[PDB]
């Protein structure tokens, strides 16, 4: 999963 | 305080207005100008509710345990008349042939939230207010340590009211034109207040009453008072994360696409989720597996014209953007593999739904 | 193992049927052009059997119950669902979707050994409804007396009957069927009886029942349900169905009296009041911090004036399950239990022991 | 509570 930031 | 009121006058305020200590549990009622008052409160919320008073009363003020009075009033037949009168330290109910007496704590004793000052207020609709909760409230995050996402931001800008929810991973904006020319003013409402502004709606005629502090909200809807404590923190930047200038452009029809992503969700990770998309001229193809060795593929036709790409999602982020849209037709607007998409109706731009990918 | 269905021919069955692993998979077999679908937890056991017009090829399989029946459940209206096997996996074709499941072996699934009934009776699915309904609230929960948990079913000249026990409260059912029967009574376990309910689903077709010794067996359509009986012996509820003094009043009336004195009752013991003289019933509850509820009613009523104690849950629960105008109530003391009946019916009976 | 058995 990567971060919207 | 004594006052006689017919039960279908007390039953939507009741039902309204309802512990970590023992006075929380209790309704504070008061009989003053002709008018019954009634206040729940959780230290953090207060929802107050004014019943008119036709029949002969006496002024005054106690409180009585929520649900056992509750309960009372909604068990009496259809037509009653309540008669309510204090006797000592207990509270004395009477109907037909029915008596009850409850035990009470102190009118004085009930927690007073503090006065505040409102910076910000506007009116509108009811449907207007459930739209912007519905299309956001979902993207909320579930009880993460960063308390900030844990709540809704109320944002006004222009003649615009939004509402944006994210968890870190997926984003959801819904912002209503207001036709008021309001301050640029932003606040977290906590998710008990969420619950509470969506419970307050019966969709009716009476328009909602706005007003914000700088660390209260209050809605005001008939005769019902609602007011929440806001959310310490500071929310994160939307804007910053709506993808700059996409080359890449999907439609395809939205039933068929949450239909096709639901069938391949029952082969994936259970915990991890992920599915892979592949994109082509006219063509999408998603497919699943999991550590069992299962695999799932789904192959429908939808309208694309860019360069082939795959690209993984967690499953369960674009089902959740899928159902809460309800419509007809969805784009999907892409960008690259490691880079958010960005899911909308085809034929709105009210709402927008950001999903960040992951590696596989 | 190879066949083709209508997805709307599969998803009657599939929902019919659905520790260790086998035990999460349905056995699947193609034979004499019909499939028949397996469910089992080792206590009981459900077989659904679905005509095959299209062509198929005969064997057997077995594959995970819930993502084999979610996969037809979410295909699309009217969809045609294509099943092959391809080494040690089981392929699912409709439309576009493909779908490749994990398998285990057909001869590992549990196979309940073949066992001979005693007693064999059809009846409408109606009558199993009213039995079942009638009494099964009055199951005990988890109590340590195991032989309470279940159902007592009885035949006895030409009727049927359901009994319900949890120490406290009863309730007993019958109803005639039309055939000349044994003296036979049989435990249903809980399980078993929510199963028995589940698989009625209202129509015409009959419902064919064979009782065994430890086995008690369920035919309707196309669909076999079997279980385990309870191994225990059920106690004497006839030494305690009772009288001299006897209540007339309109079963909803009561039913909300009841159930407004019930909020101020104490939480844990549920206990309300009863007083009963000329054509009068008044109830009456308290609790720990003393509040109080007082309801009076009109009844039909001319014996003795008395006072009894009751837990208003038993009484309530009696009264839901009495869909009538009006209900009698039957008492001798106030140490001695209530008979409970619809005013104009004998077929059910329920009776409560009060409380101190 | 009584107490049927």
């Amino acid at each position: 999963q990567a971060d919207l930031f | 305080m004594k006052f006689t009121v017919e039960r279908e006058h007390l039953l939507k305020p009741l039902q309204q207005v309802s512990p970590t200590l023992p006075i929380l549990g209790n309704l504070l009622l008061q009989v003053a100008d002709g008018t019954l008052s009634l206040t729940g409160t959780d230290l953090e919320m207060e929802m107050v509710a004014r019943v008119a008073l036709v029949q002969p009363h006496e002024p005054g003020a106690t409180t009585v345990p929520a649900r056992k009075f509750f309960d009372i009033c909604r068990g009496l037949p259809e037509g009653a008349e309540i008669a309510v009168q204090l006797e000592g330290e207990r509270m004395l109910v009477r109907s037909g042939r029915s008596r009850f007496s409850l035990s009470t704590l102190p009118a004085a004793d009930f927690p007073n939230l503090d006065d505040w000052q409102s910076e910000v207020e506007f009116t509108l609709p009811q449907a207007t207010m459930k739209r912007l909760i519905e299309a956001t409230q979902f993207s909320m995050a579930h009880q993460d340590v960063r308390y900030y996402l844990n709540g809704m931001l109320f944002e006004t800008e222009g003649e615009e009211l939004r509402t944006v929810a994210t968890d870190g991973h997926r984003l959801a904006v819904c912002s209503m034109p207001i036709g008021q020319s309001l301050p640029s003013h932003s606040v977290i409402v906590p998710r008990k207040g969420v619950i509470e502004l969506m419970r307050m709606l019966d969709g009716g005629d009476n328009p909602l009453r706005v007003q914000i502090g700088s660390n209260n909200i209050r809605a005001h809807v008939g005769d019902f008072i609602f007011t929440s404590k806001l959310v310490d923190g500071r929310f994160p930047d939307y804007r910053r994360v709506l993808p700059k200038n996409p080359d890449k452009h999907l439609e395809a029809g939205c039933d068929l696409l949450k239909q096709a992503f639901a069938r391949a969700a029952i082969l994936s990770n259970e915990k991890f989720r992920g599915v892979r998309l592949y994109v082509s001229e006219n063509q999408l193809k998603i497919t699943a597996n999991n550590p069992e060795q299962e695999e799932a593929e789904e192959i429908l036709d939808v309208t694309y014209s860019g360069a082939e790409m795959e690209i993984g999602f967690n499953v369960s982020y674009v089902l959740d953007v899928l159902n809460a849209l309800k419509c007809e037709n969805v784009r999907m607007m892409l960008t690259d593999s490691v880079s958010s998409v960005q899911i909308e109706d085809a034929a709105s731009q009210s709402a927008a739904y950001v999903v960040m990918p992951m590696r596989l």
